[PDB]
């Protein structure tokens, strides 16, 4: 297949997929708080 | 008042030209001159 | 040609609401994670 | 401040020039109209299709480009699908560089692309491989599934349930602003 | 008529039915048009266009006075690639190789699969480069410009090689295989196991071509190609540098990602594939068309020549070919760039 | 010299402009029928011309690489002239 | 120093590997399942892409809905029908009587 060579490299751990489900480095509640703070300060 | 001024200028600048039978952007729709060739 | 035969204005309303909700889902999906969750859930709540 | 220069002689030149053809020895390799489709050459024809034929019975459009090898691989099975299912739908063959306004209309970003259309927005399904994992048979299977789906949905509820959507009032003006001329609106 | 400045304005407009439509168009159907005699004139139109463009730029652009650029943590495609020029190049080279395509079809956002593969290749390259540096750079004791120079020199090099081969019609000849020596003759005859034919052109073509059998007229995978090249180079005793070898290997990998048909269609030849994928805006388009026309019309009438007739010919071909290769170094000073010249010196 | 005919041919066409530095299309309205409008040019989903104008060569460069690879899979001895000339990075 | 900065880079990219693995997992679990179809996509194209396509139009803050109203300045001979003319003749002035009432 065309993309099987690349899609064979994509095999994850249980902890990897739990961390992705939770979105550790992709939700960023500190960034959300910074946005809220800046938005309220902009009043 | 804006409309009044616009029409008051249109009068002076269009009504005595002999060159503006309509607007120049629509001259394609006019009939053709028999004198031009 | 306004309206079509065999179709109801309520069916058209359902169509429109479906369109609006799908568009809202698309716009929420294609948005910043930093801002959208806050502005859509935590300030409204 | 953002600007793009208007165009160049290269850009406005013929996108599809002829190239030399080999003798019948290079063709000898280890790996060695159509009466069922319609090659589209003109946005007039494309609009006629989309606004009348796609309202009568569905259409399936293959958007390709010459540089792509996936298009060359997908052409023949697409022609077989057309020969199979031309009774239920119409089949069109579009080159993006020859008719770009048709590609902007269908919202195609990669080639090759299948597009199933009915009512110009009542059913629009785009099938493609942006990643590079699928194959031609997969694409044709997806196209068959989409055609079955749209046919079923047209049969559903006495012919209704397939009405145009945002094109009822947009006229594809945000996608391609040149439709204001078609609608006869001013541009001054 | 009376004097028009004596005439009442509303009476003139009641008399005139055409400029009525002109006023309705601009003053009944709109509320913001200027009160000038000619709102449709080119000055007004162009002023409106420039105001439009300035407004949209001031609103959307990233500036010192930003209206809409605010609360930015996840950037869109355009702004991302405008700020990170390193990633536009990497994301663009991957797109052209993983999918043989034009820059005009560059996707707005790449797939996560492509991004992950890119990160894996980055692992490979950074691993090799870092470990090489660790060993050699320490026992001793602006990346944009460097990348531009590297890519410019490389494309210049490949252009020069293509011109050199087109000089003797060896540039893109398949299923033919060119030969300039009996060693290469034996090497490429081992492909078809002695089967096939050999063809010649008289003393303007400084090489002899070999046709394998139709079952063995296939193209090889790019990883196999790279392995063959490198093995030949180490057998001759001229190995590439490890960074360049890794570059070749990753290029072969992303070409393998294309799948079964990675370069050619079933009934297609490599010259036809090149002319197909060749950019039509390219300056060398007519040059390549010239070359392939001449090559086709020559190979149509090329004569057949059996095996032993060539080897005695291949000796003198080897001689004059090494003489031409010696001349090539001086010929690069003729028209090649300063990079090629200084690297030849 | 006549072998470098093609080098001369390439060096002839060096700085000719392309579609990668400009917009790929332009609209023209029929003056007799302003409702009718034609788009002269190509397709494009690309707007980073102010960057791509510098790397415009990469497409044909990578094409040349893929073709040199195809030729070398059959005969790897075509590059030996450049190796002997010392243009490539090699460790003799 | 060399040792330490080299190993620093080493586990920098270790953390990068971890990030990439969790990125892949996040995508292929959540986002490929939650991706929108594309039926309800945005019905427009950005002005920069239109400008590169040669497609953008800037003008006509106003419009003319009906073709009768569009072709007025091109007809040159009947900008208004006779019935329309007599109907327009009723509004040469504003009605102060109606305003007052």
């Amino acid at each position: 297949r065309p993309g099987q060579g690349s899609n064979a490299q994509f095999q994850t751990s249980l902890a990897d997929k739990t961390r992705g489900l939770l979105g550790v480095g992709f939700l960023r509640p500190t960034k959300m708080a910074s946005f809220a703070a800046t938005f309220l300060l902009n009043f | 008042g804006k409309i009044h001024g616009a029409v008051w200028r249109m009068k002076h600048l269009f009504a005595t030209n002999f060159k503006m039978v309509g607007h120049p952007r629509y001259a394609y729709a006019l009939p053709k001159n028999p004198l031009l060739q | 040609p306004l309206g079509v035969k065999g179709r109801s204005v309520f069916a058209g309303m359902r169509s429109f609401i479906g369109q609006r909700l799908g568009r809202l889902y698309d716009s929420f999906y294609y948005s910043q994670s930093s801002t959208k969750y806050v502005m859509v859930f935590l300030f409204p709540a | 401040s953002f600007a793009i220069p208007p165009a160049n002689a290269a850009a406005l030149a013929d996108p599809l020039p002829a190239t030399p053809t080999p003798p019948p020895v290079f063709e000898a390799v280890s790996s060695a109209a159509l009466k069922n489709v319609e090659e589209v050459s003109t946005m007039e024809r494309y609009e006629a299709a989309v606004y009348e034929e796609s309202f009568k019975k569905p259409i399936v459009c293959l958007f390709f480009a010459r540089f792509s090898l996936q298009s060359k691989v997908l052409l023949q099975p697409f022609l077989d699908f057309a020969a199979s299912a031309s009774n239920n739908a119409t089949f069109f063959l579009i080159d993006c560089d020859r008719v770009p306004r048709a590609a902007y209309h269908a919202r195609v970003e990669n080639v090759p692309s299948l597009v199933v259309m009915k009512g110009d927005d009542a059913f629009r399904q785009t099938i493609t491989d942006s990643v590079g994992v699928k194959t031609a048979g997969d694409l044709i299977q997806e196209a068959r599934s989409a055609l079955d789906q749209v046919l079923r949905l047209d049969q559903q509820e006495g012919g209704t349930k397939l009405q145009p959507g945002v094109s009822s009032y947009t006229h594809h003006i945000g996608v391609d602003n040149l439709n204001v001329y078609r609608k006869g609106w001013p541009v001054a | 008529n009376p004097p028009v400045w004596k005439v009442n304005t509303n009476e003139w407009l009641d008399s005139d039915q055409y400029w009525q439509a002109f006023v309705e168009k601009h003053h009944f159907y709109s509320q913001y048009q200027p009160g000038v005699v000619d709102p449709e004139a080119p000055q007004e139109v162009e002023a409106f266009k420039q105001a439009w463009h300035s407004r949209m730029g001031k609103f959307n652009d990233r500036s010192d006075t930003p209206m809409l650029y605010a609360y930015m943590n996840e950037l869109p495609s355009w702004e991302y690639y405008d700020l990170h020029r390193s990633a536009f190049l990497e994301h663009m080279t991957y797109f052209l190789v993983r999918t043989g395509g034009d820059f005009r079809f560059f996707p707005e956002m790449p797939p996560w699969q492509w991004l992950a593969h890119m990160e894996n290749l980055r692992f490979k390259l950074l691993s090799v480069a870092q470990s090489r540096r660790s060993q050699l750079q320490l026992a001793n004791l602006h990346g944009e410009e460097y990348t531009q120079k590297f890519l410019q020199y490389e494309t210049e090099l490949f252009q020069a090689c293509a011109a050199r081969l087109m000089g003797h019609f060896m540039f893109l000849c398949d299923p033919f295989i060119p030969v300039q020596s009996a060693e290469a003759l034996s090497a490429v005859t081992r492909v078809d196991n002695g089967k096939g034919k050999l063809f010649s052109l008289g003393d303007d073509v400084n090489a002899l071509f070999y046709l394998p059998e139709q079952q063995r007229r296939d193209v090889e995978r790019p990883t196999q190609a790279v392995q063959t090249l490198l093995g030949h180079l180490e057998a001759t005793g001229r190995p590439f540098n490890p960074c360049y070898s890794e570059l070749l290997h990753v290029h072969a990998e992303v070409l393998e990602e294309r799948g079964e048909h990675w370069l050619t269609a079933p009934g297609e030849c490599v010259s036809q594939a090149f002319l197909r994928r060749l950019r039509t805006d390219d300056p060398a388009y007519e040059v390549y068309c010239s070359y392939f026309k001449e090559m086709y019309e020559r190979f149509a009438g090329a004569k057949e020549v059996s095996m032993e007739d060539g080897r005695k010919r291949l000796a003198t071909i080897e001689k004059n070919a090494q003489e031409e290769a010696a001349a090539y170094g001086l010929a690069l000073k003729t028209m090649g760039s300063a990079e090629l010249a200084h690297k030849a010196r | 010299a006549r072998s470098f005919r093609w080098m001369q041919a390439f060096a002839a066409v060096k700085g000719k402009p392309t579609a990668g530095s400009c917009a790929a299309g332009t609209a023209v309205v029929n003056p007799e029928d302003p409702t009718k409008v034609t788009l002269k040019g190509r397709y494009t989903n690309f707007s980073l011309q102010h960057i791509w104008e510098k790397y415009d060569y990469l497409q044909t460069h990578l094409l040349l690489r893929e073709c040199m690879l195809s030729q070398v899979a059959k005969n790897p001895r075509l590059l030996d002239p450049e190796i002997n000339a010392g243009l490539t990075p090699t460790v003799f | 120093i060399q040792h330490w900065n080299k190993s620093y880079e080493k586990q920098v990219y270790s953390e990068s590997v971890a990030l990439n693995r969790t990125f892949q997992a996040r995508n292929q679990l959540v986002l490929d399942r939650l991706k929108p179809s594309g039926a309800y996509r945005l019905p427009a194209v950005d002005y920069k892409r239109q400008l590169s396509r040669g497609t953008l139009v800037e003008g006509a803050d106003f419009y003319l809905p009906t073709a009768q109203e569009q072709q007025r300045l091109a007809r040159h001979f009947e900008p208004y029908s006779e019935q329309e003319q007599e109907e327009r003749r009723k509004f040469r002035f504003q009605s102060i009587s109606v305003y007052l009432a």
